[PDB]
């Protein structure tokens, strides 16, 4: 009922990461800030963002959002591979049908949240990952994993950003600010910077919102009072660096010993560093690390800390740890494994 | 209850 909103960079291309910065200032229920979109209409098409499910502030239900819709190409279902604590997965229907992840997520109004989407393929599927940065915390969480059965899809075409009121309360300010936006490039893996986007109502023939930008954000609202000051729509332009500000990869190894022959290694990430996309263990007989390994674990997943594995290993043995990042840094470390260590 | 998309026009 309020008019929709979007803000479309104009220099978008097809992508394997996703990213935009977003800090809501009015929060009208049921508001859907769907910050990132991809592949409208086509194979694996989807969405992201935050939603004010109820109420108009803190005290309401404040959410994290994400769906894909239900392949074109295939008769198998998606998978929600990982949902975190306070996500719950679900199918929708009766708007097209696909699968859904609803997480409870305590945003607050003038703090700024990094969504951050990557795909990447694998065992033949496509893989569709959610990460949220709370910026005040300084704080990665990985929210959920979806695996679309589907190979060679990606964020393809169709990124942009839209506030829309789902059931119609136009009497309500909804307002919110972006910024930060980019991609990285399936062609090069380089980034792309999202720093002239348009702001355009979604009714041309409706007035009851606005947008503008400061040196730092874009911002939009709509709904009660707004009226725009930039007819139908407008491009503005950030200040924003060509390249993103990517953090560092930094992790605390907190076991590696071999005991009643079972191996236990486990790492925690720093608070402060970025998430954990995979990891793999490679196990020398030999402190060089030359040679081939006598022992592999690979495709440890985002969201596992390590391993714990019946295996028979020799006297003198040194663990080649190596840990990647969201944004494809590398961190390894080597470390002799303890033989007994509960002991 | 629906939060839908657009395709493109
Ligand atoms: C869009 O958001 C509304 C409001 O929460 C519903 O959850 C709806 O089912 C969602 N639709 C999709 C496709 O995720
Ligand atoms: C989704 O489509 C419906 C029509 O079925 C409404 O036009 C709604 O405003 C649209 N929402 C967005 C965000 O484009
Ligand atoms: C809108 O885009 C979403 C993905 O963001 C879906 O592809 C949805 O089916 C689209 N709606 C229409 C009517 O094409
Ligand atoms: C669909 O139309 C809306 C406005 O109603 C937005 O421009 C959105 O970006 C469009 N979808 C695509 C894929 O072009
Ligand atoms: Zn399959
Ligand atoms: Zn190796
Ligand atoms: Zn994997």
């Amino acid at each position: 009922s309020a008019p929709g909103v979007y803000v479309t960079p104009k220099n978008s291309v097809s992508s394997d990461i996703i990213s935009i910065d977003w800090s809501p200032v009015q929060t009208a229920p049921y508001t859907y800030w769907a910050v990132h979109n991809w592949n409208q209409g086509g194979e694996a098409g989807g969405y992201a963002g935050f939603q004010q499910q109820s109420g108009f502030d803190e005290n309401g239900k404040r959410t994290l959002h994400f769906a894909v819709w239900d392949p074109i190409s295939s008769k198998e279902a998606i998978k929600a591979e990982y949902v975190s604590p306070t996500s719950v997965a679900s199918n929708f229907g009766g708007e097209g049908t696909g699968l859904k992840i609803q997480t409870t997520y305590d945003w607050k109004n003038y703090n700024w949240y990094r969504m951050t989407m990557r795909s990447w393929q694998e065992n033949g599927h496509t893989k569709f990952g959610q990460w949220l940065k709370d910026v005040s915390k300084n704080q990665w969480k990985l929210i959920g994993i979806m695996d679309f059965p589907v190979p060679n899809v990606t964020f393809n075409y169709g990124q942009t950003l839209f506030q829309a009121d789902w059931l119609g309360n136009g009497q309500d300010v909804r307002e919110a600010r972006v910024k930060n936006g980019y991609g990285r490039n399936i062609s090069d893996k380089k980034w792309t910077s999202w720093n002239t986007q348009s702001i355009e109502g979604q009714e041309p023939l409706n007035n009851n919102w606005d947008g503008g930008a400061t040196s730092e954000y874009l911002w939009f609202k709509a709904g009660g009072d707004s009226r725009s000051t930039i007819g139908t729509g407008k491009t503005f332009t950030l200040n924003q660096p060509s390249q993103p500000e990517i953090g560092k990869l930094d992790y605390d190894v907190k076991s590696t010993y071999y005991e009643n022959e079972k191996l236990n290694i486990t790492w925690q990430l720093k608070d402060s560093s970025t998430p954990q996309f995979k990891g793999k263990i490679e196990i020398y007989n030999n402190e060089n690390m030359t040679g081939q390994p006598i022992n592999v674990i690979n495709d440890i997943k985002s969201y596992q800390n390590g391993i714990s594995q019946s295996i028979s290993l020799p006297t003198n043995t040194y663990a080649k740890i190596v840990l990647t990042d969201i944004f494809d840094q590398t961190v390894e470390k080597k470390v002799k494994i303890k033989n007994e260590s509960p002991n | 209850a629906a939060t839908t998309t657009t395709p493109a026009p």
